[PDB]
RNA sequence: UCAGUAACGGCGAGUGAACAGGGAAGAGCCCAGCGCCGAAUCCCCGCCCCGCGGCGGGGCGCGGGAAAUGUGGCGUACGGAAGACCCACUCCCCGGCGCCGGGGGGCCCAAGUCCUUCUGAUCGAGGCCCAGCCCGUGGACGGUGUGAGGCCGGUAGCGGCCCCCGGCGCGCCGGGCCCGGGUCUUCCCGGAGUCGGGUUGCUUGGGAAUGCAGCCCAAAGCGGGUGGUAAACUCCAUCUAAGGCUAAAUACCGGCACGAGACCGAUAGUCAACAAGUACCGUAAGGGAAAGUUGAAAAGAACUUUGAAGAGAGAGUUCAAGAGGGCGUGAAACCGUUAAGAGGUAAACGGGUGGGGUCCGCGCAGUCCGCCCGGAGGAUUCAACCCGGCGGCGCGGUCCGGCCGUGCCGGCGGGGCGGAUCUCCCGCUCCCGUCGGCGGGGGACCGCCCCCCGGCCGGCGACCGGCCGCCGCCGGGCGCAUU
RNA sequence: GGGCCCGGGGGGCCACGCGUCCCCCGCGAGCGCACGGGGUCGGCGGCGAUGUCGGCUACCCACCCGACCCGUCUUGAAACACGGACCAAGGAGUCUAACACGUGCGCGAGUCGGGGGCUACGAAAGCCGCCGUGGCGCAAUGAAGGUGAAGGCCGGCGGCGCGCCGCCGGCCGAGGUGGGAUCCCGAGGCCUUCCAGUCCGCCGAGGGCGCACCACCGGCCCGUCUCGCCCGCCGCGCCGG
RNA sequence: UGGAAUGCGAGUGCCUAGUGGGCCACUUUUGGUAAGCAGAACUGGCGCUGCGGGAUGAACCGAACGCCGGGUUAAGGCGCC
RNA sequence: GCCGUCGCUGGCAGUCGGCAGAGCGAGAAAGAGAGUGGCGCGGACGCUACGCCGCGACGAGUAGGAGGGCCGCUGCGGUGAGCCUUGAAGCCUAGGGCGCGGGCCCGGGUGGAGCCGCCGCAGGUGCAGAUCUUGGUGGUAGUAGCAAAUAUUCAAACGAGAACUUUGAAGGCCGAAGUGGAGAAGGGUUCCAUGUGAACAGCAGUUGAACAUGGGUCAGUCGGUCCUGAGAGAUGGGCGAG
RNA sequence: CCCAUAUCCGCAGCAGGUCUCCAAGGUGAACAGCCUCUGGCAUGUUGGAACAAUGUAGGUAAGGGAAGUCGGCAAGCCGG
RNA sequence: UUAAUUAAAACAAAGCAUCGCGAAGGCCCGCGGCGGGUGUUGACGCGAUGUGAUUUCUGCCCAGUGCUCUGAAUGUCAAA
RNA sequence: UUAGUGACGCGCAUGAAUGGAUGAACGAGAUUCCCACUGUCCCUACCUACUAUCCAGCGAAACCACAGCCAAGGGAACGGGCUUGGCGGAAUCAGCGGGGAAAGAAGACCCUGUUGAGCUUGACUCUAGUCUGGCACGGUGAAGAGACGUUUUUUCACUGA
RNA sequence: GCCUCACGAUCCUUCUGACCUUUUGGGUUUUAAGCAGGAGGUGUCAGAAAAGUUACCACAGGGAUAACUGGCUUGUGGCGG
RNA sequence: UUGGAUUGUUCACCCACUAAUAGGGAACGUGAGCUGGGUUUAGACCGUCGUGAGACAGGUUAGUUUUACCCUACUGAUGAU
């Protein structure tokens, strides 16, 4: 029963809750048990970088997000064709691809095009018969020096362009900001409604002229 | 812990706090928000006023990212920047005013609350409240619209 | 996390997701179809070589069958194929054989039973020269007549030895493949009683209907589906249904094998610490207990005697049977006996005394202490001075040296951190070899901090030494007695 | 009777220096007793080792006064109301979640790593910082589309005709009234041989700045209503302010 | 001259349990023949409360309660118990 | 007089000592002020400030609330150079005491191996009741009772022991729809021999269907076995999520 | 082997329940009741001594004859 | 016939009288079917009710509620 | 003679297969009277057996706050306890049924509960079954009547489902 | 309406109102949903959607409550002035 | 302060005798004293009522009556000071 002041409640327990409730007793284990296989899966690949393959950059979604840049997928095969890596042989040497991917603009197309081609720049190419090099494997003074990366490859991160102080021009004081915010929404809302209304007109002006 | 609550204290008194006429019985009244508009009426009247009906429009789908909008007041613009960004375009003679970019800092809309220091600034939003854009341009400042 | 939110709901009670974002993990693929390849494909039998406890590899059969009612190779929406032209190619796998570097099992690896001593027995107490019994990468735990690092098993150790299994590498034999990229040219391209629609029932947060199903209707090919309010028109966006495979991160009150616990401690904890899912009940489905402890060691009481015997009396073992085989301790209720007291208003009870007991005071000539007076004695004998040590304090009116200021000033000071403060080197890239942009770097500047040097003030009471002075204390001298 | 029991011609006074001017006519010493800020004796006596001394309470007994059986529901229980023959052991407000307020601690317009990751006790603890995603808080309001939190003065001009509106440049600036802990000033005053005049303190009428908080009055933001005149332009609008 | 007497320190805010069967008496009072009946007002009680008195008794009369010594009382008493 | 509560939001850091000077309770604001001119080596206690001290008033209590427990129980981190086989826990006690109380300390006895104080942490933490659970024990009480179906007696034997066993003899009963002789179902060793006389056989027993130690069930022909009965029940088929 | 006032089911050696076969003499209509032979048993989970009340189960009653009681219940009468 | 408080006047019964049905049927079972019972049946039968031997009789009421029969003549009337 | 029987009948509220009236035989069915009989009674007595009884052996249970003499009082309005009186003397045996408002079983009666269940129906909401229409399986051919070679409908046939 | 009575939540439906908002990728148009005000009604009138019977009965309770006795009262009954 | 017929009856009425045939309480005395006729379970019939299940201070018939050995009281029986 309520009694004087307070806040109205609906917890969720009218069903068998406790036939069905997931302690965490368990988190120090699985802690230990996840990191004991990426150690182990770190020794198995090694020299290839623990973290995985190259990921691309990509623009969140929605409003909220597309102000910030991370790790997508896998790169387009706009992306791999412009670099010139083949897409089966793409992750054969560490590099992610994501065909479903498309590239909307050339900005972000430019921008994982440089990605791949600073990343293959990177790249220590190990031959396949050690003895015998081939073509495009790296030399052996650089394969020597080769050492497991740790860490994603080439990390993501969000660069501000730094603008200096300038002398504000007449041109930007006389702009009126709210006044052309509240005219945009205006003309937005009633462009259909518009050209309707003017449609008609020219047909209602047109019967009585012909 | 057990030992500083009030059952260590009730032992040997019969009822336990409940009364030997009420008693402590097993849900009078109902269980949880029974009543409402019955028994339970007044608190319910009393304390939650329009808890029951229906008022406004249904929106299925509701996707709260498209309604984001982050807002900052003008009294906390200068925070944005660094604290030599405000004395150095201060002291500085050529008249040069520094760029406040809102959206680096994590918000769209740049409303109105406060006073802004008698100091040209650069403002780059999304979106401005009527005084905001006044308040701004009292100060020699001028507002730039990102999208 | 979104989120008890959008939504559902006698819009009551109540119910209730998703997307985005951050992480764990991360892996992608294959058909039918459309085509081209002389079915180029597959199964089985018989013989020869190899292997043979995962039945396979190669060779030979005018051996048998499957399969044109479609097997195999290429190829699948990310497009694909054929041709031409440029460019580039020798390692990739299958079946055998040989050689070189985690898992299971077995055995083993430090130091006191030292000297006294308590005990039924001890692992107890005391000691073990300077220095501090000994070892210690081992002081977890268990056992042993307490209570043990050192008595035994163990424990520690990138300790040792011996078996087997596996994994990773390197060569030989017999096979299979005769393998790719780019630019053009010409071609090809898809899953139907399914979608979709109506209606019914269920289901969902899904609301003019989220998913599923039955019945009816029943497709198209610039089509189809989705685009969270029914519908027409119109743009857009986004996928490509009705075929298929796929590790990982996730789950785990059963099973095998382990480790631990601020848990319970025999009416507890599993029903079950034990011949417990037992005994027992029910025709059956089913239901289902009680029940741990002698002692260090059986040394488990020989023998004598009364009795028909059970039982007793002695005797003996043991530290103890005042532990005697349902035996550790051994409560209350209840009972016997012994002792004391008492007794016709049931008993019991509160207050006040009195009498009598049991025991206690380990009582019964009655306290202790400071100073002082007097009588008898006796001395590691007092003060005052001298030597040495230590300590306290000092405005030492203002001594020297130190560290040092979560103080203030002066620096060609030698540096770290940070900055939404400004700006000669390079990587990629647009355009002509030029010239602009993204990204990576000096440098300057500002703030703070650390370390160096000079000047003031300043602490050493969370932070001190040397001299000097005063005072106190201690040790040793001298004082040898009206102290 | 009242006038320090007005003025004149045997018994008690908390009268008892003096130079005076004149209304009127600043410290003696001792000594002692006490109806004096709560009891002392600087007063005494008997008894004591085998039967005596002290021992509240406790064991038993007696007597006088008192005295109905507890728990419970109940207006009312000793009840002819119910449970209780007796003893032991067990036996009933817990834990999870949510909320509210109070208190304690940390940091503070921020705060929180809880999920994840890194590096015997230890499944602990330590760390992350371009892991702060994210939660809560920092903004409200409207069903929603949406909007989203002080002004005045000076000078100049345009319009209406000293006052009003619009646009331009300079100066001040987050309201006021009443109460209000505390703080601030200070008229005057805080003694010793007597005067002047100081330094440090100290008290204080009156007067001030006024915390928090309360009441009241203004203001600002969003919804809505009434009235009404203007201002803007890449879109001249069923536009926007 | 804080503008009658008398007495007394006040104001304010959060959180909050139990209760929500009552019953009795003086006076007033409704229904009823009346009831130790039913139903109201006022105040005080009992409930929650012992204690002295009414022999005995929820409510009557006196008086309210820490553990004590002395004194004195209230209402009631003083043949004997 | 004493105890506690409340109030004075009372007092005490001044234990300021021979680098000394003892006071600030008193009717009535503010300095035991500072200056400039005119022999002995001595002096109690206190102050866990969460402490200590003073003065005044007050004290009923169900339901209910709150505070304080140097009240009590179990376990955990610390600490007590804690206790303990020269005796732990537990238990008992007309022994001595403390506290308003919850309780606790010590003495004596039994006991035989572990236990406690303090600062903190934690809780399956405190019983008189619930026709409470489980176990134990009372009075009733040596009481109700050991009374359905006619019945026993004599002698001897064994034996410690005889109303009840065995033998003999009497007197009786069932009275061939039996208290006789054999089976089915059910039991499952109860059957038979020998032994025991602990427990059981509601007295006793030398006895038993008890206990113990050993034996005992023989088939072509007697049954099962085979047949079909009422019925049950696969396959084919049908239905069915299964 | 028991086959049932002790071998089975009713918690038991429980006056209950539980399917069958054989079946003597006398009296008598008779597988009635009563007595006996063959066969069996020991009085039904104890005995001794008394002979009060009140019982349970059997009897008998002068004179009357249902007056008793709700009612002839019970007993009695009749009986081959 | 109410095992274990009712043995009866209750139930049944022969008799009597109604009602459905000629098998693709009546009545009934069944989650289900080319399922099943009546039924190895066929109206002198099967199914469903009432009354209750014999004797004698069984009167009036079709308004109500039921049951039943006729229906494009015809108001209302679902989906398609 | 509140009984029985026979009559009467404006019958609270008799009556015709919800069967009316009757009637032999039958009944562990209900009722009245008469003969006979008797201990049912007047009005009780005596006798037998088994108990009870006492003894030896053996031996429970129900129940129990503490208990157990009364009058009155007041009191939860009927006390074993309390107040005032009467009074009170160990331990026991056989009986007894006044009391313990004795035991037995959380009253079946009655009410309350927003507790049920069996049953009923003109309660509310449904539901198997059943009747009815439509769509599908679902076809072949002649005629009749419609509508614009097709198409709806009626009748008559067909067979192949 | 001379005054003191003459009446009705949420949800839902229906009507009226705006150059109204939304109708979810945009636009037009139907539709639908919003916003404000009336009405449709709950008379158990602060507003469930609702017939019996039980003697075949059940459970939780109730001396809060009827059927005996007892208690107060004594109208009625009885008895007496 | 009586014996009887009718009634379960209390009550009533009548017959008969008698001195008289008075009235009452004791938990409307008295069911571990009986009986069980009535009332008041479950079976069943009739009438009235109800669509019905069922109901009826309306008739009718059939329908289990438990325990004392405790305490007291009482009756007797030993005994006790
Ligand atoms: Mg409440
Ligand atoms: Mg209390
Ligand atoms: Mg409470
Ligand atoms: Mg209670
Ligand atoms: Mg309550
Ligand atoms: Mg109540
Ligand atoms: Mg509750
Ligand atoms: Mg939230
Ligand atoms: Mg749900
Ligand atoms: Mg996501
Ligand atoms: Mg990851
Ligand atoms: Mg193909
Ligand atoms: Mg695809
Ligand atoms: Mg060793
Ligand atoms: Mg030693
Ligand atoms: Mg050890
Ligand atoms: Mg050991
Ligand atoms: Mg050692
Ligand atoms: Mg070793
Ligand atoms: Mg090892
Ligand atoms: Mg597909
Ligand atoms: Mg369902
Ligand atoms: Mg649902
Ligand atoms: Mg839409
Ligand atoms: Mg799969
Ligand atoms: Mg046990
Ligand atoms: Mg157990
Ligand atoms: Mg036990
Ligand atoms: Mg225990
Ligand atoms: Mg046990
Ligand atoms: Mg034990
Ligand atoms: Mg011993
Ligand atoms: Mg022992
Ligand atoms: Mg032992
Ligand atoms: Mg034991
Ligand atoms: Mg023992
Ligand atoms: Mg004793
Ligand atoms: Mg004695
Ligand atoms: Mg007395
Ligand atoms: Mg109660
Ligand atoms: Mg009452
Ligand atoms: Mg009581
Ligand atoms: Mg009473
Ligand atoms: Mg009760
Ligand atoms: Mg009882
Ligand atoms: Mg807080
Ligand atoms: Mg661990
Ligand atoms: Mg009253
Ligand atoms: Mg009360
Ligand atoms: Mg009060
Ligand atoms: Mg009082
Ligand atoms: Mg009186
Ligand atoms: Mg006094
Ligand atoms: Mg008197
Ligand atoms: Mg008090
Ligand atoms: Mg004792
Ligand atoms: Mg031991
Ligand atoms: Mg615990
Ligand atoms: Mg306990
Ligand atoms: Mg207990
Ligand atoms: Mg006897
Ligand atoms: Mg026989
Ligand atoms: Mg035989
Ligand atoms: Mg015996
Ligand atoms: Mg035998
Ligand atoms: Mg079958
Ligand atoms: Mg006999
Ligand atoms: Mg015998
Ligand atoms: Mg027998
Ligand atoms: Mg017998
Ligand atoms: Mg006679
Ligand atoms: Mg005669
Ligand atoms: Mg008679
Ligand atoms: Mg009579
Ligand atoms: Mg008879
Ligand atoms: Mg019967
Ligand atoms: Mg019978
Ligand atoms: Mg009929
Ligand atoms: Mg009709
Ligand atoms: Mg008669
Ligand atoms: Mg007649
Ligand atoms: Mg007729
Ligand atoms: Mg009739
Ligand atoms: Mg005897
Ligand atoms: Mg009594
Ligand atoms: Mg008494
Ligand atoms: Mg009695
Ligand atoms: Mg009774
Ligand atoms: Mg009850
Ligand atoms: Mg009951
Ligand atoms: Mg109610
Ligand atoms: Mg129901
Ligand atoms: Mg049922
Ligand atoms: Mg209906
Ligand atoms: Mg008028
Ligand atoms: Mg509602
Ligand atoms: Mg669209
Ligand atoms: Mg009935
Ligand atoms: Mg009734
Ligand atoms: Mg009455
Ligand atoms: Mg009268
Ligand atoms: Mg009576
Ligand atoms: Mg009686
Ligand atoms: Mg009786
Ligand atoms: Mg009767
Ligand atoms: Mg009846
Ligand atoms: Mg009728």
């Amino acid at each position: 029963a309520p009694s004087r002041n307070g806040m109205i409640l609906k917890p969720h327990f009218h069903k068998d809750w406790q036939r069905r409730v997931a302690t965490w007793f368990n988190q120090p284990a699985r802690k230990i048990r996840r990191r004991k296989a990426r150690q182990a899966r770190a020794r198995r690949i090694a020299p290839r970088p623990a973290a995985g393959p190259i990921r691309p950059i990509v623009r969140c979604p929605t409003v909220r997000y597309h102000t910030k840049v991370r790790a997508g997928r896998g790169f387009s095969l706009e992306e791999l064709r412009v670099a010139g890596i083949h897409k089966k042989v793409a992750r054969t040497i560490g590099i992610s691809v994501d065909p479903r991917r498309r590239n909307k603009s050339t900005e972000s197309l430019q921008a994982n095009v440089q990605r791949l081609k600073e990343y293959r720049s990177k790249l220590v190419l190990f031959p396949r018969k050690p003895s015998a090099p081939k073509k495009g494997d790296s030399s052996a003074e650089e394969l020597k020096l080769a050492t497991q990366l740790t860490g994603p490859v080439m990390p993501i991160r969000n660069v501000f362009k730094k603008e200096k102080a300038r002398v504000i021009t007449e041109e930007e004081k006389n702009f009126k900001a709210f006044a052309s915010l509240r005219m945009a929404r205006a003309n937005a809302r009633l462009f259909g409604i518009r050209a309707k209304r003017a449609k008609e007109a020219a047909e209602q002006d047109v019967e009585k002229k012909k | 812990p057990s030992r500083l609550r009030k059952t260590r204290k009730l032992r040997g008194h019969v009822s336990h706090g409940h009364g030997r006429i009420g008693k402590h019985r097993k849900h009078p009244g109902g269980r949880g928000n029974a009543g409402g508009m019955h028994h339970h009426r007044i608190n319910f009247d009393k304390y939650h006023p329009g808890y029951f009906g229906k008022v406004g429009m249904r929106h299925y789908h509701l996707k709260r990212n498209q309604s984001f909008c982050p807002t900052v007041n003008l009294d906390k613009l200068w925070t944005l920047v660094s604290e030599q960004t405000r004395v150095n375009a201060a002291k500085n003679k050529t008249g040069a005013a520094p760029i406040i970019d809102v959206v680096r800092s994590g918000y769209y809309k740049v409303l109105g609350k406060g006073k802004l220091p008698k100091q040209p600034v650069i403002v780059k939003a999304k979106f401005f409240s009527r005084r905001a854009e006044e308040k701004i341009k009292g100060v020699g400042g001028a507002c730039v619209l990102v999208a």
